[PDB]
């Protein structure tokens, strides 16, 4: 079953796919959720600013790869 | 086997990222633990966020081994 494999593989990349976009978008959700936090410690906050763009970029990154995988497997 | 080398390499590098993304989310909480309601919706978004790292890093894994196999 050799185009059993493309197939599997072609699968989880589209779940996959649908999960950085959930992912990304939460994300998302915490930069907005932390600038609303101006109770919190103005240092931290920051430190969680530059943590989470690190994050962000990799999961850029990431929609590179399936990008990538994408077109091999296509 | 050009390719098929190049998605091994891709699919380690993936898992790799997950791995990190993880460590890096772990530090979050405790940044977090160092507003009640604002606080309470972030544990549970990175909780959450934690169990969709654990299912795309076992994806990664299922898929390296399909690229492995592919070959």
């Amino acid at each position: 079953t050799e185009r059993k494999l493309l197939e599997r593989s072609r699968r989880l990349q589209e779940e996959s796919k649908r999960l950085l976009d959930e992912m990304a978008e939460i994300m998302r959700r915490i930069k907005k959720l932390l600038k609303k936090a101006r109770g919190a410690d103005e240092k931290v906050l920051d430190e969680l600013r530059k943590i989470i763009e690190r994050i962000r970029e990799l999961l850029d990154r990431s929609r590179k790869i399936h990008e990538r995988s994408e077109e091999i497997a296509y | 086997e050009e390719l098929l080398r190049e998605n091994i390499e891709l699919a380690k590098e993936h898992i790799e990222i997950m791995r990190e993304i993880l460590e890096l989310l772990q530090k979050m909480e405790e940044l977090l633990e160092k507003d009640e309601d604002v606080a309470k919706t972030i544990k549970e978004l990175l909780r959450r966020l934690k169990e969709i790292i654990e299912r795309n890093q076992r994806i990664a894994k299922e898929h390296e081994y399909i690229a492995r196999e592919r070959s």
